[PDB]
RNA sequence: ACACCAACGGCGAAAGCACUCUGCUGGGCCGACACUGACACUGAGAGACGAAAGCUAGGGGAGCGAAUGGGAUUAGAUACCCCAGUAGUCCUAGCCGUAAACGAUGGAUACUAGGCGCUGUGCGUAUCGACCCGUGCAGUGUUGUAGCUAACGCGUUAAGUAUCCCGCCUGGGGAGUACGUUCGCAAGAAUGAAACUCAAAGGAAUUGACGGGGGCCCGCACAAGCGGUGGAGCAUGUGGUUUAAUUCG
């Protein structure tokens, strides 16, 4: 074993941030089209 | 403002420290630089008095007694007080070492200066007295939350 | 006592303001259990990752009675805690396998509650 | 300010004062600081009368109230008005949206 | 209830519609002349459908969750926070017919630069087979000429140029209220005034100020020190009180 983390790295594959998203309300498209639209150009 | 600029620091007078001329400056109040000079060499005339080694010797040990390598500093983010410890630099604790040694020494009644500085200065050499466990109570906090950062 | 077996996995209940290290073996028999509240303090303080480091050192330094060789970590949740957990494992430096994530990750299946508005 | 409160001064410039203009100020400066768990240190309340027909210019009726409070800061709130009574229940309006500043900004 | 797929994506007249499969069935688009020969457009009144909440009847009820109840913050908290939690949420059969039911843009036809796209089909190239290029159309999007517009902007999907058809508007309150009538199990929906009163009510844009909106940078501004005031005594100034005056500022 040496100190590096690929837990944290691979983890970001599929985020846990599907759980920080899946905590409060499931709400409409103002705030999908905020974070899917904030989310849809984050990754271009 | 971006910074100081970068230090001037001169040894003592006699005997040729940089240490003992901080600690001459710090007991200094208001001018009076003689008289400081003449209770810290009556406090030296005094340690040669009290045990027989070098009193940078027993200065520098006890004052190694005195100097945190962590303390208190209660930060905010967002609103939120965090009594988050930082790591404090090595000439700050000398600063603050015989900042606590000093403000400490004026408190053990009895006697002159020279006597209650030597006093607390061989409890801080003993691990006794005052300053060191000023040390302590200002290092059982920071211990005491490392559950901040 | 237990099975006397060296092998056996860990659960990191990694909570958003708590932690739980549970260690079990393979059929599901728990061996010991210390979270952030097991290890003293409690309150706001629990569940940052000095209170998994101390929560995990605390779970895993009364497995000594076995000396489990060939560890494996199955964690669990969101939170401050997981990476310190994973370098406290990582200090005691037993024969971690593999860590895993068993995260419940659900298909739309009930509504989670109300946005906060603080 | 009749007890327990914030400390009372009051400054009377070309105005003879009387028993109804300062109980109407403790009682409506007071009385509306009164639902207020406030330790304010010093309330200036300075009270100056002009014009219409003491001199030249319109009728006026100016107060000056100023708050020197620990909770975050110093405030001051001057209104003139056509009476000293209507100076003195529109500056307490303004002073209570300061202090409702104040106090819900101290917030989380 | 249906993660990734999910796309500035496809379909529906709108509302809406996404786990997959099957059955019945609507609608769209494209080609050949294969047929009829103006059968077209709009639509008063009318009829249908019509998110969510609501109501009748019966099921069902895990999560969430009005009301409610307790705890907290708070001067107070019937609220934001937290813990329980009923109607409701889902389904069957209905009623209700309103929404920022929004593209804040009724429908239809004809005509008027381009660039960059996406979706569906069609032709030719290329291979002979997936590509790939141009295109013929239909639909969807983004910048944009002309023109229009008070401006912002819209711009072949016009808010352009014209033609047709229907609705609705004529200052703001009063008021989507009063009264009447119809509909509705009720909740209410629809139709819809006036008395009186005001000289404004509004739109777009600009300049400032302000924000418990950002971003950046100084200042003994905070932080780090050092020394005080506030405690005591006195000197002095002010306010108040008193006095014939305690001059006035």
């Amino acid at each position: 074993n040496e100190e590096r983390l690929l837990n944290r790295f691979r983890r970001e594959v599929m985020r846990a941030g599907v759980i920080q998203e899946c905590k409060r309300r499931r709400y409409f498209e103002n705030k999908q089209e905020e974070k899917k639209r904030k989310h849809r150009e984050a990754a271009k | 403002r971006g910074t100081v600029e970068e230090k001037t620091a001169k040894s003592d007078p006699i005997y040729r420290n940089r240490l003992v001329n901080m600690l001459v400056n710090r007991i200094l109040k208001h001018g009076k630089k003689s008289l400081a000079y003449q209770i810290l060499y009556r406090a030296v005339k005094k340690i040669q008095q009290k045990t027989e080694t070098n009193p940078l010797s027993v200065l520098r040990q006890a004052i190694r007694g005195v100097t945190p390598d962590i303390a208190v500093k209660a930060r905010r983010v967002g609103g939120s007080t965090h009594q988050v410890p930082i790591e404090i630099g090595s000439t700050q604790g000398k600063a603050l070492a015989i900042r606590w040694l000093l403000g400490a020494a004026r408190k053990r009644p009895g006697r002159n200066m020279a006597f209650k500085l030597s006093s607390e200065l061989v409890d801080a050499a003993k691990g006794s007295g005052d300053a060191v466990r000023k040390k302590e109570e200002t290092h059982r906090m920071a211990e005491a939350n490392r559950a901040f950062a | 006592s237990a099975r006397k077996i060296p092998k056996g996995v860990i659960h990191v209940q990694a909570s958003f303001n708590n932690t739980i290290v549970t260690v079990t073996d393979v059929r599901g028999r728990v061996v010991s259990w210390a979270s952030a509240g097991t290890c003293g303090f409690r309150g706001t303080k629990r569940g940052t990752p000095f209170a998994a480091q101390t929560a995990a050192g605390n779970a895993i330094r009364t497995v000594v009675e076995q000396g489990m060789q060939r560890a494996e970590v199955m964690i669990k949740g969101p939170g401050l805690g997981r990476d310190a957990a994973l370098r406290a494992i990582r200090r005691s430096g037993i024969l971690l396998s593999f860590v895993r994530d068993v995260t419940p990750m659900p298909h739309n299946g009930c509504r989670p509650p109300k946005k906060r508005r603080v | 300010g009749p007890l327990s409160s914030v400390k009372l001064i009051l400054q009377g410039r070309n105005l003879e004062v009387s028993d109804n203009v300062r109980s109407h100020v403790e009682d409506k400066v007071g009385k509306s600081v009164a639902k207020h768990s406030h330790l304010v240190r010093e309330v200036d309340v300075r009270l100056s009368a002009r014009g219409g027909d003491l001199s030249k210019g319109p009728k006026l009726r100016r107060c000056e109230v100023t708050l020197f409070t620990k909770r975050h800061g110093v405030i001051r709130a001057e209104e003139d008005a056509e009476s000293l009574y209507s100076s003195i229940d529109l500056v307490s309006s303004i002073i209570q949206r300061k202090l409702r500043k104040i106090k819900d900004k101290v917030s989380d």
